[PDB]
């Protein structure tokens, strides 16, 4: 319960305290790279610091070892550190070696000599952190106050404990410690909501703002549904709320429009043809089964169905026939519910600016991680693929600008590039059958093909394992085992392995809801990399993603079969 | 004058002046000297208060400036003495840059006696450092790398009586924009050379002799104009070069 | 920047063998009177500063090349690579003329 | 011509007032053309869509007819952002992203429409003269009369206006006016 | 000074500096009245930025008010000429005498430029109406320039009110055609 919901504006005070000055910079923010809600955070957070002229420094990092050599080099004039994206699951004081009777600058409690900021939703909380530190301070958002009731009076009542009831007690108390751990891990809400949150409460929301928000929340949506169906609510009500006026009497280039139109699961309807848009969809392919022939010809039956000429249906979407485009709606309603297809209607947030064109969030979005994946003797090799990675964070950044949309088109374009790729090798691994199904897990294993050079970075192996968890879980089959995808580097002669999680039918009742099935790959790495002398690399943000020399993968997965926790 | 106000207003036009002009132009010994002063007096008392804000604050762990009535004012300070000093380089540069264009010129004004023309009033010492020390240079460059395999008959590198004249002089005739402000201060009646027209502001005349005719320059007009027709009237403050 | 050019650091615009000899002699006395002039009566004023007139006062500048802490007049800089700063203008007028800043 | 009249008006308004951030970038082409003596205007198509959509469609259905009033309300903002008269009428180009269309896939479903194909050139024709204006007078009561054409597919008048015989008329050829036109084969 | 031409033109920005030298009217949105650290100016009086009261008119330097806007300590209210009232009169005097420039500011289009940048939200007008009367002001500038050029010769011009980058845009080809003229003509005497 360090920082409340409520108690988010306080915190605020304190950075204009102790930071903000005219002739020094000592603010530094550490942010996660390879994130969406991060990046977005992040901009909020320096435009709001922008407009109150406060000296801020942002500094994208990758993995841990890299926070911990940076931090040793920041200097002691740094009174503010924020972290956004990552901090809480471990702890951060046995981490960065902090002693707190070494920062006791102001004498008294202890004022400190530096505050540390954590800005992160992967539960489940460090202990340590939440009720045991006081230079670690975190932004929490209510999970400490209602699910950890019992842990706070162990935690604190265990401290102060250190003739038999004694033995007993200690006991039994350490037993719920440990039941607290050994559970996997998710994610139950956003970054950018709890920024949105803290500008509600100085007062400073705008159509910017709300915009940031809404593209920090639609990027949860392919794998953490819940959260979306959770907070969609409160952006319907944001949006209605900051609406200009009724009755806009003409278009004038300087309009700017937010507005709740009905948009379809399709990828990248307004930038492509509509048969494109049905054909590269996770969700039509695994209700059709388009990687082979007969889904090609249910698809066209469809096609012919509805209405559309084939011709036509194959046209840019700026061009298509005016009537068609009229009715798509009456049509989509009519048609959809043969093939099993209902589920692709919703609504969403469109928005417009002058005589431009249309743009919605979930194409903002893929056109973000397009840009976040490809744009601009092994240890060199692997920094090299690093940095890269790291540079690749600016470009997305630029993209947010309104200045600059031709970095806009061009990631839409390899945004499109990239899912032809995904689709292409998914073909291949489903026609030759190269899942193996274990007991316990599923194991997929890429070692020969072309373009296995796009698998080097995380987000392109989490396409690719989210096009075959979607295609699983519209199977008949009723399984809910987790999957293992690895592929090999050839330069580096290491395999990146990926655990993912199984995941329930889009469209299935809320009678299975619940918090969704907990991933328990780091602790199950961890117990084998403790044990055995593999030399294996646990060193990313996310803990499902490891790297194994090519040697060690074939014992090291025998081991894993009998680890368990899977 | 004891005022800051025209002291900025007379660097402004005397650097406008000297940005557009052929010719160069006198030195404002004064007006350097003060401006000088008072930028070395601001920077001591930008960098006491700054001093005096820092020490106080790791004494007892004092709040720092209170954000109100304090960042502004300083913030103030600093940039209006960046900008000043801009000013003051570009104009420096502009003349050092005109000054190495017309070293020979310069020399012979020098050397000649019946000269009112003196380098001690159109140099600043430092320019006459500078000129001192870029001739000779250069003169050692030219000697060690062509002049000393030529005749003695022609070895100087300034020759008034050769085939083409070896001392480029300042274009007395070059067209520039000008504004009629009028009088320097006011008093219209005062000033002789003022004239009235028909249904019009008083009017300057010049006079062009090679084109042997009179031209007036009405008050508030831009005009595009002889640099030499016009040398009076911007050395009295009349006209200014736009 | 005035500075002694090639025997010191150079931004690398210019070979050595191009230039002759007296041409060499030249430009080292050339760049010893740009130094006892920068020290004369115009010491406040850097003459050898910026030519484009001064008009943002905060700015957002991104890191070329790695480096390690600097300090400047009140605080310090930490030049990590790939790295963004919001900061006043005067102080990063030199690292970006030195190429170690982008963008202004 | 009550409907003409407001198609040209909205034309004009379309020249006049679009524009992106912060140029005129239609207005600019137009001074930019006239002073190296180019009469003629280039203008993309999804800047038309996004501007209005009605306009878009008034042009994709009816191409022959709607062209010519797009053709007189450019040089209609010529003459007024130029002079405060020796100006032809302009041309319009236009550039398309839409998707091509095989030359064999060409039929009767695609007569009077607008369409993109590609294609190698084979053989290029000579000039050849077309008539814009033409004056004319009739063979008997000798009065002048003037004619204006438009390349966009007329004939002299079939009657007499103020016995004359069925269609008596004749071309004035001095004090006519004449364009370039060429004849190209695809494959 | 010497490096990318600069010998004898003005740069785009150096007319902008000489613009933001200029004084404009605020609403300050703070009080700095002397109770019953300052700011001691040495190149503008200083006298109204000590002496302030909330919703009360004072003026100062441009370049103050725009540092001020930075923050949100300051209103700058636009020039009575930029209305389109005001600007639909100086159309129509542009359109009746097409031998005169009409009497508009030595900076009007920089300062336009600079207003609709920094304080947008301060115009009472639409803002792309005003935009576009500007364009319309200036092309028939250009046009009235362009008939002007014609009569070139050796003695002397008079462009009576054409504007500061006006004549920044076009100083270099008028002065060196006009010098050519002139040696041609010294030549044959
Ligand atoms: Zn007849």
């Amino acid at each position: 319960m360090y920082y409340g919901i409520s108690q988010f504006s306080e915190a605020y005070n304190k950075i204009l305290r102790n930071s903000s000055s005219h002739s020094s910079c000592q603010l530094v923010i550490f942010v996660s790279c390879l994130n969406i809600d991060a990046l977005c955070a992040t901009k909020m957070l320096s435009l709001l610091f922008k407009k109150q002229l406060v000296q801020s420094q942002i500094v994208p990092i990758f993995g841990y070892s890299e926070l911990r050599r940076h931090y040793s080099q920041l200097d002691d004039n740094i009174n503010s550190l924020l972290l956004v994206g990552f901090g809480g699951v471990i702890d951060l004081e046995a981490f960065l070696e902090i002693d707190p009777q070494e920062y006791v600058i102001d004498t008294d409690e202890q004022s400190f000599r530096r505050d540390i900021y954590v800005l992160d939703a992967h539960r489940p909380w460090n202990l340590d952190n939440i009720f045991g530190s006081q230079i670690i301070q975190c932004f929490d958002d209510g999970t400490v106050d209602d699910t950890l009731g019992e842990q706070k009076e162990a935690y604190y009542k265990l401290l102060e404990l250190d003739r038999k009831q004694r033995k007993k007690q200690i006991h039994e108390y350490e037993g719920v410690l440990e039941e607290y751990y050994s559970q996997g891990t998710t994610v139950v809400n956003s970054i950018s909501a709890q920024i949105y949150s803290l500008l509600s409460a100085i007062g400073e929301t705008n159509l910017s703002n709300l915009w940031l928000n809404i593209l920090g929340t639609t990027s949860l949506d392919i794998a953490y549904a819940q959260v979306y169906n959770r907070l969609y609510p409160l952006l319907q009500d944001e949006v209605k709320r900051l609406t200009p006026s009724s009755r806009n009497s003409v278009k004038t280039p300087d309009t700017l429009t937010l507005n709740i139109q009905p948009d379809y699961y399709l990828f990248l309807l307004r930038h492509s043809s509509l048969y494109d848009s049905f054909y590269y969809s996770n969700y039509v392919n695994a209700k059709l089964s388009l990687w082979n022939e007969n889904g090609k010809k249910r698809l066209h039956k469809m096609f012919a169905r509805m209405g559309i000429p084939l011709s036509t249906a194959q046209e840019t979407w700026l061009y298509m026939d005016h009537s068609i485009k009229r009715e798509l709606g009456i049509i989509f309603d009519k048609n959809l519910d043969r093939y099993g297809l209902q589920d692709i209607i919703r609504d969403g947030f469109v928005r417009t600016l002058g005589y431009r064109g249309s743009i919605s969030a979930s194409e903002f979005v893929e056109a973000l991680t397009a840009l976040l994946e490809v744009g601009n003797n092994s240890a060199q090799k692997l920094t090299n693929l690093r940095k890269r990675w790291v540079s690749n964070f600016w470009l997305s950044w630029d993209a947010l600008d309104d200045r600059k949309v031709e970095l806009l088109n061009r990631g839409i374009q390899l945004a499109q590039d990239l899912q032809r790729a995904i689709f292409n090798t998914g073909v291949a691994i489903l026609e030759k059958k190269l899942i193996k199904h274990l007991r316990i897990y599923r194991l997929c294993v890429l070692q020969d093909g072309p373009d296995l050079d796009l698998y080097r970075n995380p987000l392109t192996l989490l396409r690719l394992g989210n096009w075959l968890i979607e295609c699983c879980a519209e199977s008949e089959d009723k399984q809910l085992l987790p999957m293992v995808l690895a592929s090999i580097d050839e330069n580096t002669d290491t395999y990146l392995v990926a655990g993912l999680t199984p995941r329930y039918p889009r469209g299935l009742d809320t009678i299975h809801t619940k918090k969704p099935i907990l991933n328990n790959f780091s602790m199950a790495f961890q117990q084998i990399t403790a044990e055995t002398d593999a030399k294996v690399r646990i060193d990313n943000f996310e803990s499902s993603i490891i790297e194994i020399r090519r040697e060690d993968l074939s014992p090291f997965l025998e081991k894993l079969t009998l680890s368990g926790l899977l | 004058y004891v005022s800051p106000q025209q002291d900025f207003s007379d660097l402004m036009k005397s650097w406008k002046n000297e940005r557009c002009s052929p010719e160069l132009l006198p030195y404002p010994h004064q007006l350097m000297k003060r401006l000088l002063n008072r930028i070395s007096m601001q920077s001591q008392l930008i960098e006491n208060i700054s001093m005096g804000f820092l020490d106080m604050q790791n004494a007892s762990n004092a709040n720092p400036p209170m954000p109100n009535e304090s960042k502004l004012p300083l913030l103030c300070m600093e940039t209006e003495l960046e900008r000043l000093k801009f000013v003051i380089r570009s104009y420096i540069r502009c003349r050092l840059s005109k000054i190495d264009k017309f070293s020979l010129y310069l020399r012979q004004l020098n050397e000649d006696e019946n000269s009112l023309i003196s380098l001690t009033d159109l140099l600043s010492k430092d320019e006459i450092k500078y000129h001192d020390t870029h001739s000779l240079i250069w003169l050692k460059l030219v000697n060690d790398s062509i002049l000393k395999y030529m005749p003695e008959e022609l070895q100087a590198i300034n020759d008034t009586e050769g085939s083409v004249n070896m001392i480029d002089e300042p274009d007395w005739n070059k067209f520039v924009f000008i504004h009629v402000n009028g009088p320097p201060d006011g008093k219209w009646n005062e000033d002789p050379l003022l004239q009235e027209n028909e249904f019009g502001k008083p009017c300057y005349t010049v006079t062009i002799p090679d084109l042997k005719e009179e031209v007036e320059l009405t008050i508030g007009s831009i005009y595009v104009m002889r640099y030499e027709v016009i040398r009076d009237l911007l050395r009295d403050d009349k006209v200014a070069l736009i | 920047n005035g500075l002694d050019l090639m025997s010191s650091i150079t931004f690398s615009q210019q070979d050595t063998n191009n230039l002759s000899h007296q041409e060499q002699e030249y430009l080292k006395e050339y760049c010893d009177l740009i130094t006892d002039l920068k020290s004369g009566d115009l010491v406040d004023i850097d003459l050898s500063g910026s030519l484009v007139p001064p008009s943002d006062v905060f700015i957002d500048v991104r890191v070329l090349k790695d480096a390690g802490e600097i300090q400047t007049e009140y605080g310090v800089f930490n030049l990590i690579k790939d790295s963004q700063f919001f900061v006043r203008q005067s102080d990063v007028e030199r690292l970006i003329q030195q190429g170690y800043l982008q963008k202004i | 011509d009550d409907d003409n009249t407001e198609i040209i008006k909205s034309f004009k308004n379309f020249i006049l007032e679009f524009r992106l951030d912060s140029q005129f970038i239609y207005r600019d082409q137009l001074r930019n053309n006239i002073l190296v003596k180019n009469y003629s205007l280039t203008v993309n198509m999804e800047h038309l869509i996004g501007y209005n959509e009605d306009i878009y469609k008034k042009l994709s259905d009816e191409p022959s007819d709607i062209i010519p009033l797009f053709e007189t309300a450019i040089t209609q903002v010529a003459k007024r952002i130029s002079i405060l008269n020796s100006l032809p009428t302009f041309q319009l180009i236009l550039n398309s992203n839409a998707n091509q269309i095989p030359l064999r896939d060409l039929d009767s479903e695609h007569v009077s429409k607008i369409v993109r194909l590609s294609g190698i050139i084979i053989s290029t024709s000579v000039l050849s003269s077309r008539a814009t204006y033409l004056s004319i007078m009739c063979r008997n009561c000798r009065h002048t009369t003037s004619i204006t054409i438009n390349n966009f597919n007329v004939s002299l008048p079939r009657s007499c206006l103020s016995n004359c015989g069925p269609d008596p008329y004749i071309i004035i050829h001095e004090s006519s006016k004449f364009i370039d036109q060429q004849f190209l084969k695809l494959q | 000074s010497l490096p990318a031409h600069l010998q004898q033109t003005f740069s785009p920005e150096e007319i902008q500096f000489i613009v933001e030298n200029e004084p404009i009217k605020i609403f300050p949105r703070i009080t700095t009245r002397q109770k019953i650290t300052r700011w001691q100016l040495i190149t503008t009086d200083d006298k109204a930025l000590n002496n302030m009261v909330a919703m009360r008119s004072t003026e100062v330097v441009l370049w103050i008010a725009l540092l001020l806007k930075q923050q949100s300590k300051c209103s700058i209210v636009a020039p009575q000429w930029l209305t389109t009232k005001e600007l639909d009169r100086k159309i129509q005097y542009e359109k009746t005498h097409p031998d005169r420039f009409s009497e508009l500011p030595w900076n009007w289009l920089v300062l336009a430029r600079i207003l609709f940048n920094k304080a947008k939200d301060d115009f009472h007008d639409p803002i792309h109406e005003l935009r576009g009367k500007i364009q319309d002001l200036r092309e028939i500038r250009q046009i009235k320039v362009l008939k002007g050029l014609k009569y070139l010769n050796e003695s002397h011009l008079q462009l009576d009110n054409l504007s500061l980058l006006e004549i920044n845009e076009l100083r270099p080809f008028i002065t060196e055609i006009m010098d050519k003229l002139r040696e041609i003509h010294t030549a044959s005497l």
